[PDB]
């Protein structure tokens, strides 16, 4: 539609199905057409590539949506059955250097 | 209201990225890498 | 010598009417959040002590007799850019946006948007012309009064950062 960021920050949602390898994306509550299918045992790192046009660029939100687990469970084995989202100190942002 | 049984039996995970207002989304890419 | 660059002779283009309406909407919305923060409440009867005022209504519900206070400065600003010959155009993305086309007002935080160096010089020049406009009006008022020379009648270069800040941010927000 356009002006999807100025009124409220644009919200890309990344959904991964570890049992099937299906990668789906939802933008502002609507599911995007682009999807991916990966091979078994693939290790996928959350990644954002951005060119800065603002002092504030983007935000890594570690939340959860309806019927979907937060990233912390899939990352950490101890929190495998913990629906509350978590951001342990091990998880940190890395950049290509 | 999320179904607890579904939440326990599911293997689907989710993270979201908020592009702040004033930052051009054409310059921002979101997804997964290996 | 205070002079504005005269721009009454030239006329506005028809394509910029939608932009004028939209920026009038945005300015009215910012006005609305300012008085909502100040505590002003909506109501047909106007009272200053009660902070009740009928114009915190939606811009479409605004009557025409009040709408000129927003369109006017915008009109003279765009006429000022046109007088200098600044060719203003519209991308196809802007036309696509036009194709897309109680009351809680909400604006766009433009501070995160940033201009280029050329646009910054552009805003500096239009700010100088605004300070010249205000200086000419103030000097006419000052010669009418006959005394009390205003401290800020000095040139724009002599003006400091804080005094220039309001006009600079006006130019900034219009370009944003």
């Amino acid at each position: 539609p356009g002006q999807g960021r100025n009124n409220n920050g644009l919200e890309i949602g990344c959904v991964v199905d570890a049992a099937s390898g299906l990668l789906t994306f939802i933008a502002n509550g609507k599911e995007l057409s682009t999807y991916y299918q990966v091979e078994p045992s693939t290790k996928l790192f959350p990644a954002v590539f951005a060119q800065a046009t603002s002092p504030n660029v983007f935000q890594f939100e570690l939340g959860r949506i309806k019927n979907v687990m937060p990233l912390s469970a899939g990352l950490f084995k101890s929190e495998h059955k913990n629906p509350v989202p978590q951001c342990p100190p091990r998880l940190h942002v890395q950049f290509l250097s | 209201r999320d179904d607890y049984d579904f939440l326990m039996q599911t293997s689907t995970y989710y993270y979201s990225v908020r592009i702040f207002p004033g930052q051009e989304p054409a310059n921002v890419w979101v997804g997964w890498i290996t | 010598n205070p002079q504005p660059v005269d721009t009454s002779n030239i006329t506005i283009p028809e394509k910029l009417e939608y932009f004028i309406n939209k920026y009038a909407e945005h300015s009215h919305d910012k006005w609305s959040m300012d008085k909502l923060a100040n505590g002003w409440i909506y109501g047909e009867i106007y009272s200053d002590s009660s902070k009740v005022q009928p114009l915190m209504k939606p811009y479409k519900l605004l009557s025409e007799k009040e709408k000129e206070i927003y369109r006017w400065p915008i009109k003279e600003s765009l006429k000022t850019m046109l007088a200098w010959g600044w060719r203003i155009e519209r991308t196809r993305e802007g036309d696509s946006m036009a194709l897309y086309n109680g009351y809680s007002p909400r604006a766009i935080d433009m501070s995160n948007v940033t201009l280029s160096r050329d646009l910054h010089a552009m805003a500096e020049m239009m700010a100088e012309n605004y300070h010249n406009i205000w200086a000419k009006k103030k000097k006419m008022e000052l010669e009418s009064k006959g005394g009390g020379n205003h401290p800020l009648l000095v040139p724009y270069d002599t003006l400091t950062a804080k005094e220039k800040a309001k006009d600079r941010e006006k130019a900034q927000d219009i370009l944003k």
